[PDB]
RNA sequence: CGGCACCUUACGAGAAAUCAAAGUCUUUGGGUUCUGGGGGGAGUAUGGUCGCAAGGCUGAAACUUAAAGGAAUUGACGGAA
RNA sequence: GUAGGAUAGUGGCCUACCAUGGUUUCAACGGGUAACGGGGAAUAAGGGUUCGAUUCCGGAGAGGGAGCCUGAGAAACGGCUACCACAUCCAAGGAAGGCAGCAGGCGCGCAAAUUACCCAAUCCUAAUUCAGGGAGGUAGUGACAAUAAAUAACGAUACAGGGCCCAUUCGGGUCUUGUAAUUGGAAUGAGUACAAUGUAAAUACCUUAACGAGGAACAAUUGGAGGGCAAGUCUGGUGCCAGCAGCCGCGGUAAUUCCAGCUCCAAUAGCGUAUAUUAAAGUUGUUGCAGUUAAAAAGCUCGUAGUUGAACUUUGGGCCCGGU
């Protein structure tokens, strides 16, 4: 079997320098748990259609809703 | 150029062919082997050395 | 001097000239008119479905003596009507009256071929399922 | 259409860059910079595939963005930065200097040099000019004004620049027998001296060089670059010395390399 | 949008389908080297023309022409280091008189039955495709893998894969297995 | 010398009949113009142009078709000898 | 042409005043294009013929036209304004739109795949190592095309004649290609999988533990068997019918051609059909056709463009350097 192999100086210059993926193969990063990619981008272009915090938006579509 | 000729006869001596299976025989061996035996049966033993080669002989 | 030009410089009349006599042939002059979209119903196509409208049986040619079991197929593209055979034994029980049929050419380019007299397509699968297969056996033709 | 381009295809990429056909549409498209986009060698190209130091090129931003590399004594962190020519690239850990010189299969070499001759770079001389309140300045080919040249100086002729002061430490002009090196065309890398320059007024002036091996060759005179005198250069020449071995001495030398 | 990969047709059918003479002599080399179609025979055809015509154009240079010198001498040593060409007659018009037979005479095939080892090149097909015989260390199950001259002293059984020394095989094992319970413990 | 031709031969040419050109052509190039591209449809339709008109010049296509044709041989037939 | 205006700038680009020019049988102008141009592609004696919407370069366009804003860069359309066509929502007041991006739908048709995963690679953008990218990559569908090449291999036993000392007359360790839906033990991957590798994560490959071939049913097909053109005058059926047949032709009672069965042939994980094109086609002919009669010398002459056009002007000698 043929490969490619590295060996960092410490660890902490090999989780500098190393992919996080293969940092999450080799047990040294959790995997970050996410949205799936339709869902991030989803609430990216929801969160388009607001100007704002949204605060004042959400007072008033409540009280106008309630009425 | 007739057109409107009968067309009632349609199908006639297929219909009319009496039904014979096939029969049940041994598989013959598949690429490889079967040039292998088409080598054997023209130029390992010919017993049909009629003139040149005969490959189908029907029985005289 | 063996007919035309020969010099150097008379390269315009040699070009010109064989320009002008391409058009005897038949494909040159059928490529350069447009024949196959203007004409010749499937226009430059190779196949082209169609809705028969009525079976018909032609009279082979002399010195033959047969009944050809046709169609008469109304093309979906272009509307023309045109004479397709149902080729094999059978078959023509296989089509029907008022269904969709895939035509191809018949083999020599127009030229309707053999003893069939002027019927230059064929029909290649009646519903979508291939008369080969439904003259086998290996396909059963749809009810709609 | 409609602006400026930022895209290089893989394909539309310089040849001389060696990039592999597969893997990836795209290539590095250089920045605008000192040297042309297609005669020019992107920090990535140079990093990840001469040097082999990064496989990626995440690692080659890994590797800038620590302020590693320099190019001519600035650190320069773009990941596609246009190192052309004479250019002094300098690795401050692994303690390297390499000169981006051409090999004579007209593709830029990984050419080792000293830290003395990392001090400095040439310059071919693209114009001499007076600048405003009437002060002279010259331009070199790597796009460096330099103010208050030597009046001596003329197109063609080329400085020395000092890489820290960049200023002109000397200059060689253009005359006949003195070194070549050629940096464009199919004669690229080569190196000979001048036998003679053909005028044509007009347009294009031609140089006939001849090498050490007395093979004469004529190149436009953008493609020449003045390296030194007839013989010892002014640069470190790269192995091979722009000598151009037909291929069947190629073979040769293989052959007489490789039995041992 | 990338590079389109490049491909190519190694075989050419042809011009006349049907000749008696042509179908004769292409059974008699699939029955002699063991092949498995006609296009393990134009595939060596194909070669052939290209090898053919690439000194065809060659031999119309000038004798020591720098193309034909470099050009054609790459030819022949390709030739003469696969076995194709002998040690001997290293010309462009020795490379012209080549055959049919002498490509097919240095595949793994023909080769596995040559050296001993096979018995048959039928045999030799099997024995090649079911990952027997290693031309190195390196396992091929390529019947046309054209041994090239120095890998002729080492073609020999797989070190894994038996009748090269290993675990006995599935059959044997089963077999074996079912011969040890059949008398008991 | 120039002309209308003719007779013999086949160097040569040609599918042959025959040809001193229809030769000097697969050993293919002296110069040049025009024309033909299987048979019909068709010298038709239409357009242009010329004519007082008749028509002339130019001039298709759809479609159809496996031959049409050329030279010669043997026979048969002739209200041919 | 002169001058101005305008432009980022040249310029009839536009304006004002003058002049009457400019292109054309060396094909202008107009018409068609089922024309985006090129690198290139198919076919390859040579010359050619045909294709190039399509992965790279350049142009053009975002439903049709027009106009503009911002900006270095746009006459931008995942920017705006208007008109035209189309079309969505509505509480009828109004309001919103542009898939020739990716995936997908309808329609059109002979004709073309997933409303998938991800920025890990290639690169690009941004204040930027960090974010984003339907660009792109990965997988799914996928017989467009291309590469390699399973479907069996080896004996023993009954029988071959190719044979030995004149086997006289078969023996002998005969020599074993075929032949026993006999007979035996080996071989292995298609498949199924622990695992590891793979990978951004998986799938596949590659590597492998255990399984996994005897009718090795773990069963190769597509076209054919008159000629062209490889391969039957075998058998049953039909009887100018049915049908075959590119062409010639076959069929009217023994059909080598139809429908079948058996056998045989050709290519083979491929083979057949249709359409176009190339070679064949020296049947477009420059190479390289033909014109007495096969198609074809203008009825004849003059003549412009075009094509073509007699011979002649420093030859010869001698000496020296000088690369293979
Ligand atoms: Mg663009
Ligand atoms: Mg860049
Ligand atoms: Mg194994
Ligand atoms: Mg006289
Ligand atoms: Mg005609
Ligand atoms: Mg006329
Ligand atoms: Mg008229
Ligand atoms: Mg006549
Ligand atoms: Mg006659
Ligand atoms: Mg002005
Ligand atoms: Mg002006
Ligand atoms: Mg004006
Ligand atoms: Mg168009
Ligand atoms: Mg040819
Ligand atoms: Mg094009
Ligand atoms: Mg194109
Ligand atoms: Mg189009
Ligand atoms: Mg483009
Ligand atoms: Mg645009
Ligand atoms: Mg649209
Ligand atoms: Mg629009
Ligand atoms: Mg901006
Ligand atoms: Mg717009
Ligand atoms: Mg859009
Ligand atoms: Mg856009
Ligand atoms: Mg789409
Ligand atoms: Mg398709
Ligand atoms: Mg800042
Ligand atoms: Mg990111
Ligand atoms: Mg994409
Ligand atoms: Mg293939
Ligand atoms: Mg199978
Ligand atoms: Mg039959
Ligand atoms: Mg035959
Ligand atoms: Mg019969
Ligand atoms: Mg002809
Ligand atoms: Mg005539
Ligand atoms: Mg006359
Ligand atoms: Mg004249
Ligand atoms: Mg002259």
């Amino acid at each position: 079997s043929v490969g490619f192999g590295l060996v960092y100086n410490s660890v902490a210059e090999a989780k500098k320098f190393e992919p996080t993926y293969r940092l999450v193969r080799y047990g040294l990063a959790e995997k970050v748990e996410k949205a799936s990619r339709q869902q991030r981008k989803q609430k990216k272009n929801r969160d388009k259609k607001i100007f704002g915090t949204g605060k004042r938006l959400a007072k008033k579509v409540a009280r106008r809703n309630a009425d | 150029a007739k057109v409107h000729g009968s067309l009632a006869r349609a199908g006639k001596v297929k219909s009319q062919t009496p039904k014979v299976e096939k029969t049940e025989k041994p598989k013959k061996p598949k690429g490889r082997a079967y040039k292998r035996l088409l080598y054997t049966r023209r130029f390992v033993n010919v017993t049909l050395v009629n003139g040149k080669r005969r490959m189908n002989p029907g029985p005289s | 001097g063996k007919g035309k030009p020969r010099g150097l410089n008379s390269a315009r009349k040699l070009r010109v000239h064989r320009r002008n006599n391409r058009w005897a042939e038949n494909n040159y002059k059928k490529r350069l008119l447009g024949t196959a979209f203007k004409s010749s119903p499937f226009g430059g196509s190779s196949h082209a479905k169609g809705i028969v409208l009525e079976k018909l049986g032609i009279e082979s040619k002399q010195p033959n003596s047969a009944i050809r079991k046709c169609v008469r197929v109304q093309l979906i593209k272009n509307g023309k009507k045109v004479t397709a055979f149902v080729p094999n034994d059978g078959c023509l029980n296989f089509v029907d009256e008022n269904d969709e049929v895939l035509l191809a050419g018949f083999g020599r380019k127009g030229k309707a071929k053999g003893d069939i007299p002027g019927v230059r397509f064929k029909v290649v699968k009646v519903s979508g399922v291939s008369l080969l297969a439904l003259w086998k056996e290996k396909k059963e033709k749809p009810r709609s | 259409a409609r602006g400026p381009k930022k895209h290089l295809k893989r394909l539309a990429a310089p040849h001389h860059w060696l990039l592999d056909k597969l893997s990836g549409c795209y290539a590095p498209r250089p920045s605008a910079g000192p040297h042309k986009l297609r005669e020019s060698l992107p920090l990535i190209v140079f990093l990840r595939n001469r040097l082999k130091y990064a496989l990626n090129g995440r690692e080659v931003k890994a590797i800038l963005m620590q302020r590693h590399v320099k190019v001519d004594g600035k650190v320069r962190t773009d990941t596609t930065y246009p190192a052309g020519f004479m250019d002094v690239i300098t690795l401050d850990a692994t303690n390297e200097n390499f000169r981006l010189v051409y090999d004579v299969k007209g593709r830029f070499a990984v050419h080792r040099i000293t830290d003395e001759e990392a001090s400095y770079k040439l310059g071919k001389v693209k114009k001499v000019q007076l600048g405003k309140k009437g002060v002279p300045y010259v331009v070199t080919h790597d796009g460096r004004t330099i103010r208050y040249p030597d009046p001596n100086i003329k197109v063609n002729d080329t400085v020395k620049i000092d890489l820290a002061s960049g200023k002109i430490t000397d200059f060689i002009k253009f005359d006949a027998g003195k070194l070549v090196y050629v940096t464009g065309g199919r004669n690229l890398g080569r190196i000979g001296t001048i036998v003679h320059k053909e005028r044509h007024d007009g347009g294009f002036d031609l140089v006939h060089i001849k090498d050490s091996l007395d093979n004469t060759f004529v190149t436009r005179l953008n493609n020449v670059f003045v390296i030194g005198e007839q013989g010892k250069p002014y640069i470190s020449l790269p192995k091979g010395k722009g000598i151009k071995l037909s291929i069947a001495e190629e073979r040769d030398r293989r052959r007489a390399q490789q039995g041992l | 949008p990338r590079a389109p990969r490049t491909y190519s047709k190694t075989y050419s059918t042809p011009k006349r389908p049907y000749e008696s003479s042509r179908l004769d002599a292409e059974l008699k080399l699939a029955g002699e080297f063991g092949l498995k179609n006609k296009k393990e025979i134009y595939r060596i055809s194909f070669q052939l023309s290209k090898i053919r015509r690439a000194a065809r154009d060659l031999l119309t240079r000038d004798e020591k022409d720098p193309k034909r010198l470099f050009e054609g001498n790459a030819l022949i040593r390709r030739l003469v280091r696969v076995g194709v060409l002998s040690e001997d007659k290293k010309k462009l018009d020795y490379v012209l008189a080549l055959k049919v037979e002498d490509f097919l005479e240095r595949r793994l095939q023909t080769q596995v039955y040559k050296l001993g080892l096979a018995k048959s090149v039928h045999h030799a097909r099997v024995l090649i495709t079911q990952r027997h015989i290693a031309v190195g260390k390196q396992i091929v199950n390529i019947p046309s893998f054209m041994v090239r001259l120095d890998s002729e002293k080492h073609i020999d059984f797989a070190p894994t894969s038996p009748f090269g020394g290993a675990r006995p095989g599935r059959v044997a094992r089963r077999n074996a297995a079912r011969k040890a319970e059949a008398s008991g413990e």
